[PDB]
RNA sequence: CGAAAGCUAUUUAGGUAGCGCCUCGGACGAAUACCAUAGGGGGUAGAGCACUGUUUCGGCUAACCGAUGCAAACUCCGAAUACCUAUGAGUACUAUCCGGGAGACAGACUGCGGGUGCUAACGUCCGUAGUCAAGAGGAAAACAAUCCAGACCGCCAGCUAAGGCCCCAAAAUCAUAGUUAAGUGGGAAACGAUGUGGGAAGGCAAGUCGGCCUGCGCGGAAGAUGUAACGGGG
RNA sequence: AGUAACGGAGGAGUACGAAGGUGCGCUCAGCGUGGUCGGAAAUCACGCGUAGAGUAUAAAGGCAAAAGCGCGCUUAACUGC
RNA sequence: GCUGGCGACCAUAGCAAGAGUGAACCACCUGAUCCCUUCCCGAACUCAGAAGUGAAACCUCUUAGCGCUGAUGGUAGUGUGGGAUUACCCAUGUGAGAGUAAGUCAUCGCCAGCU
């Protein structure tokens, strides 16, 4: 699972999680694409399953593009402590999810297949998502 | 236990007196670490940086120079 | 060859609540600008521009737009699509 | 330009102070072949008075030594007095101030000129 | 000069405090008062402010 | 008339002291506030990748280049508000200053912006506004902190707010046009499905096929005294 | 402006008679290309050079009149304010 | 019409690429005896000059290739009121950044000299 080789901090705000994404929404690396249309977080591990039941199922033929990367750390305190004594400690790493985000593209291979693929993939996936193709403006 | 607990005081920097305004001489103006803001005429700048008017007037801030500087300057 | 029929978009129809008002209707606004006339904003039919969209040809050729008794010889510049839903929130024409 | 840009560079720090002091300059210039000197406002775009080595007076004789420094020195001692300027800082512009810089500048003091 | 017709119709109680000192700069105390105010940009600024509790003519 | 549960310090933390907030007396009276206009400085929201980091693909012999993301402790940018000053209209015993007397320094909830926590808690800690505290009345069945509204006393007078108008229980078994068949309304997810209404297209030709976008419904849906997840009847 | 938590990160309890004053002068870091060892990275020369170097010391804000780097003379690291 | 100096203004003014200027001026230039310089060096600074050359440099022209400027429209955000609670929606006010069309190979002032 993705993992940022080093970092700045160790650990990151909460913060929230709000609007549209109007950056990574438009198809760029593939013919095919999958697309989320719901908001949310997607753990390390979620990434490594979907592209894991993509890449078995269109069968090496066609590229994957990862286009979310897990780069904010999530703490958690362990079991049966109280509620002071600082910060708890860096489990898993997450992607926040805009509505409009591309997660997955598909280059060189035919529509079916990698719809085939993407709906195996989609219920690996905390967020409701949507097939979506490269258009020209 | 973790290793996080200080912080420093206050410091309460800031512009102290804003364009249009009416000063004396001796009045401060800006206080600031660097000088993001530089003395213009009737302006000195202190020992920390501090940007005082040295005559009556008003104050007025602008962009000047081939550098960008944001200057304070005293109108007579 | 493609024709879109528009609708002239004066001011009290622009802005941020007049457009979603607009876009709440079924609605398309655009501009259009180049050459050396001013820029004339209007408004499109939804379904007309989305079909329109779907072919290639409307993209690399000259379209006309008719304001009312006026044509306008455009070529597409700019889409502006909704992130989520895919649906046009805005296009721009280059006059030609 | 190697050379006028770091004369330029070492002109600067005297000019901006004596923008600061808001006083009239005396600015001189220096050529291999001519001397010139500027009396110039406090706000840094009139000419209240000048002088140089092409005066009709200096020019048909020798010009780029101590001499006709000293000879500039004077007419722009006159000329700055005719003008109702006494009070003046002087600006060696980068020049050092050893040399014919100096005799503009002694020429200049017993003309009239106080700095 | 140009004078208007001002009524308040909400409360002024739970508001904010700037919004309660435009009801009492323009003159009005209680729900359903009505004052007459001249129309000026001074004016039409403090009744902009409570356009939400107030009826203007 | 009318607070506060704050700040600073404290062998201090449930005490106390100065300041903040209340009241009384005196002085002085628009100096004050609200709004308009004018003049200002921001580095937040958003955005972006110019720096610091981080990140995907491709080219090139690692640097660079093209494309592509991200950031509390990144910034080439950059609001709304807020804050400061001047001038002005109108409306308000406003603002200052000098004295007497205090109380208070356990706060709570709701919204909005955050840290922490499990983007848990009627959790905790800040900022900001309102309410309670110290505030009754009407609504939310009941229900400090929600919504409407600020109770001087009286009246078998009228108009309204929130919220309501079949009966308990005051007022429409009111009107027009649609939708639902689930008592949904009147508790819940991923996901599942020729439910049913509407819209824009498309293919094939007695109409048929299957793709979308949506309105309202269905399943998913198991708990302990008694229906018991519309207050009830219905 | 201020703003809490047993919130997230780091420093200090010094140094310096010059590393203070002043006048005068100077401009890095990195790249390429060449050159005795010498070599990616020492010193020399030449071209660029986008501020990316430096700052007694942590970070931030500054820094070309450089606030960075040198040389001469000095004691204003003065007293009353 | 050209140079010189000092400013305003700080890229719509800049880079990159071409091109031209020696009457005067400016630059390079000749030599250092003298005044001054070099942690070595007349490179720089300084002085005494005028045999050359515009080569370099400066300056002036030309060019949108890159920079820089930059609308209109839309979007994001947001004050107030209201409605919902995963961050939206509605009314009203405000309104970016990015990107697009387009614009840019500066404008102005005081003084002196030469044509
Ligand atoms: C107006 N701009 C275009 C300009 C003009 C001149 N020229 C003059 O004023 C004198 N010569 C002219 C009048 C042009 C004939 C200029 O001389 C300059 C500049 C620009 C500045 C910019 C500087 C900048 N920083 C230090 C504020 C900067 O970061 C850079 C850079 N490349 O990154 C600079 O180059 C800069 O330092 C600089 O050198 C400028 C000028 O010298
Ligand atoms: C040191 N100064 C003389 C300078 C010179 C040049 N250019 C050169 O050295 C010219 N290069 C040659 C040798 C001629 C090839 C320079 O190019 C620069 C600068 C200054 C820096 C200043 C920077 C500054 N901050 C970041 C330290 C800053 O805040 C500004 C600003 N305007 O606010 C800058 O402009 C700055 O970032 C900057 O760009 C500089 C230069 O570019
Ligand atoms: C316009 N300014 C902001 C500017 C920008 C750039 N561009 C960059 O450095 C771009 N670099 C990136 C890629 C953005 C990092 C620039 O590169 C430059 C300059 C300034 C010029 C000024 C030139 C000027 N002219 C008259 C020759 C000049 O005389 C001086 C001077 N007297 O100092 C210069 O510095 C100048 O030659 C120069 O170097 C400039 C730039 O290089
Ligand atoms: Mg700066
Ligand atoms: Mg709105
Ligand atoms: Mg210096
Ligand atoms: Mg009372
Ligand atoms: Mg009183
Ligand atoms: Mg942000
Ligand atoms: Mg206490
Ligand atoms: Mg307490
Ligand atoms: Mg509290
Ligand atoms: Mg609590
Ligand atoms: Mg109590
Ligand atoms: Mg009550
Ligand atoms: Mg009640
Ligand atoms: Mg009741
Ligand atoms: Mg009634
Ligand atoms: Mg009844
Ligand atoms: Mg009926
Ligand atoms: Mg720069
Ligand atoms: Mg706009
Ligand atoms: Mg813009």
């Amino acid at each position: 699972m993705l993992q940022p080789k080093r970092t700045k901090f160790r650990k990151v705000h909460k913060g929230r999680n709000t609007g549209l994404a109007h950056r990574g929404s438009t198809v760029s690396f593939g013919s095919i694409a999958i697309k989320a249309t719901e908001r949310g977080r997607m753990t390390a591990r979620q990434i490594e399953a979907a592209r894991r039941t993509i890449s078995r199922r269109i069968k090496r033929g066609g590229k994957i593009f990862i286009r979310v990367f897990p780069d904010k750390p999530i703490t958690e305190k362990p079991l049966e402590v109280r509620m002071g004594n600082g910060k708890g400690n860096v489990e898993y790493w997450v992607c926040e999810i805009k509505p409009g985000k591309i997660l997955y593209e598909i280059e060189g291979v035919n529509e079916d297949l990698a719809r085939e693929a993407f709906a195996l993939a989609a219920a690996k996936l905390p967020f409701k998502t949507t097939i979506v193709t490269r258009t020209v403006m | 236990s973790t290793k996080n607990g200080r912080d420093s005081n206050p410091k309460m920097l800031g512009v102290k007196v804003y364009g249009g305004q009416t000063v004396t001489a001796g009045n401060i103006i800006v206080r600031q670490r660097g000088t993001e803001f530089h003395a213009g005429a009737n302006v000195g700048m202190g020992r920390d940086h501090t940007l005082f008017a040295t005559a009556d007037g008003v104050v007025k801030f602008e962009v000047k120079g081939q550098f960008g500087r944001r200057y304070v300057k005293v109108e007579t | 060859n493609f024709v879109l029929n528009a609708q002239a978009r004066a001011e009290d129809k622009q802005g941020k609540g007049a457009s979603r008002r607009l876009r709440r209707e079924s609605l398309v606004p655009a501009i259009i600008y180049g050459g050396n006339a001013e820029p004339v904003a209007v408004t499109l039919e939804l379904r007309e521009l989305v079909k329109a969209l779907e072919s290639n040809a409307f993209f690399e050729e000259v379209v006309e737009i008719k304001v009312g008794d006026k044509v306008e010889n455009v070529k597409i510049q700019a889409l502006q699509r909704h992130p989520a839903k895919n649906t046009p929130m805005h296009a721009d024409f280059k006059r030609a | 330009n190697e050379k006028k840009q770091s004369r330029l560079r070492r002109a600067k720090s005297t000019r901006l102070h004596i923008r600061a002091l808001g006083a009239t300059r005396l600015c001189v210039n220096r050529t291999p072949r001519h001397i010139y000197a500027q009396v110039i406002s406090a706000d840094g775009g009139k000419v209240l008075a000048q002088a140089s080595t092409l005066d009709a007076s200096l020019r048909s004789g020798t010009t780029g030594n101590i001499e006709a420094a000293t000879k500039v020195g004077a007419l722009i001692a006159e000329r700055a007095k005719a003008a109702g300027v006494t009070k003046v800082a002087f600006d060696r512009s980068g020049f050092k101030y050893h040399g014919r810089i100096k005799a503009l500048a002694d020429a200049a003091r017993e003309g009239g000129l106080e700095f | 000069m140009k004078t208007i017709k001002v009524t308040q119709t909400k409360s002024s109680s739970h508001r904010l405090k700037n919004h309660k000192l435009c009801l009492q700069g323009l003159g009005l105390r209680r729900i359903g008062h009505t004052v007459e105010v001249q129309d000026t940009p001074s004016n039409r600024g403090m009744i902009n402010k409570v356009y939400y509790m107030v009826s203007v003519e």
